[PDB]
Parts: structure tokens; sequence; C-alpha cells
């Protein structure tokens, strides 16, 4: 799931420039189990490519 | 004790410090994956 966030909506949040808020709600459910920090990396990833394109 | 060097001035923004709180609270002492993110 938090794969397909940044699918369709890392473009909405990149230009509402909400990228740490972002980064923030995965910490939290990472706290709330499910996820993981590899999961965070690599959605973090995928959505540094997105503003780079 | 250790790590004698002194420390490099780079100044924090809040949003840097609280955000760096928290992937500290997340990752602990992993702090090139915590660096990374931030």
């Amino acid at each position: 799931a938090c794969m397909l966030f940044v699918e369709n909506y890392g473009q909405k949040i990149i230009k509402k420039n909400l990228c740490r808020n972002f980064m923030l709600h995965l910490v939290s459910m990472h706290d709330f189990n499910l996820i993981s920090i590899m999961s965070i990396d690599k959605a973090v990833t995928k959505l540094r490519e997105m503003q780079q394109k | 004790k250790p790590n004698i060097e002194p420390p490099e001035n780079v100044e924090w923004s809040g949003a840097e410090a609280s955000m760096f709180r928290v992937l500290i609270g997340t990752y602990y002492d992993n702090f090139c994956a915590i660096a990374r993110l931030i």
C-alpha cells in the first residue's frame, strides 16, 4: 500500500511539498506495525525519483 | 569520551531537530539511514 501511495499520490504530495509529512506518516505507521524500515527506505527512494523526474 | 574530533558547525531547523528525534526513536543508532532520510 505504501508503495502504491507514491505510485499515485507522490506527484500530488511533492507539489503540495508535504514530503516530510509523508515520511512522518510512514514512521508512525511503522510504529503501528505493518510496513518496515526497508519499506520506508523504498517508499522514500521512490518519492525522490519522482522529484528528480 | 571517544570521538575527540570537534563537531562541524552546521545549524538545524526546528523541523530538522524534531524529525531527527523521531527518526532516532525509530532507527535507534543507525545514523547512516537516518542521515540519508534527512
